[PDB]
């Protein structure tokens, strides 16, 4: 299992960034992609989901309104982009892997995959 | 929910043993409580999920343990590679939470 994100990226406030992340190595669709966000110096900080099969999405109430995930499956990668950015939304940006909600052993409640981080600069 | 850990650092010789705290505000079912591993430079990795289960690639020399509102992670002996930063995770109520995590 291999997820690949995208490079590190600069921005305005108030512009918008969008970063991928191409999974390998297991069913695309078996799993749902969450996003998980960790400014410098800080903890981790959970975002949102989308589940590639049916483009379904679940969103923190932190991001909410500005944060929209999206995935395409013919090329297995999923995308997450956070719009009006603010200075505080400098953060490294991971996708990680976790099981979907019908998974009978609760794989759903932990990320057993994480991409390499994606720094946004704001 | 609040998740806490301690100490906020923690400092002690390779080859011996450390144990780290997670508390709840609230109680956290052992299915929903995960730990992982984030070296410097590198993303987190999971170590323990279920509150006890390890995760695959995982060394037996990490063990977890706890219920309700207190869990712990125990590295039996430190290795070079274990002196990095730790959290604990919760799920519930269609959300995902971390601590502030450690430092060993």
């Amino acid at each position: 299992v291999q997820l690949v994100q995208s490079g590190a990226e600069v921005k305005k406030p108030g512009a918008s960034v969008k970063v991928s992340c191409k999974a390998s190595g297991y069913t695309f669709t078996g799993y749902y992609m969450h996003w998980v966000r960790q400014a410098p110096g800080q903890g981790l900080e959970w975002m949102g989901w989308i589940n590639p099969i049916s483009s379904g999405t679940s969103y923190a109430q932190t991001f909410q309104g500005r944060v929209t995930m999206t995935s395409d499956t013919s090329i297995t990668t999923a995308y997450m982009e956070l719009s009006r950015l603010r200075s505080d939304d400098t953060a490294v940006y991971y996708c990680a892997r976790a099981a979907p909600f019908y998974d009978f052993w609760s794989g759903y409640s932990y990320f057993d995959y994480w991409g390499q981080g994606t720094l946004v600069t704001v | 929910i609040v998740m806490m850990q301690s100490p906020g650092t923690l400092s002690l010789s390779p080859g011996e043993r450390a144990t780290l705290s997670c508390r709840a505000s609230q109680s956290v079912s052992s299915s929903y409580l995960a730990w992982y591993q984030q070296k410097p430079g590198q993303a987190p990795r999971l170590l323990i999920y279920g509150a006890s289960s390890r995760a695959t690639g995982i060394p037996d020399r990490f063990s977890g343990s706890g219920s309700g509102t207190d869990f712990t992670l125990t590295i039996s002996r430190l290795e070079p590679e274990d002196f990095a930063v730790y959290y604990c995770q919760q799920y519930g109520s269609s959300a995902w939470t971390f601590g502030q995590g450690t430092k060993v």
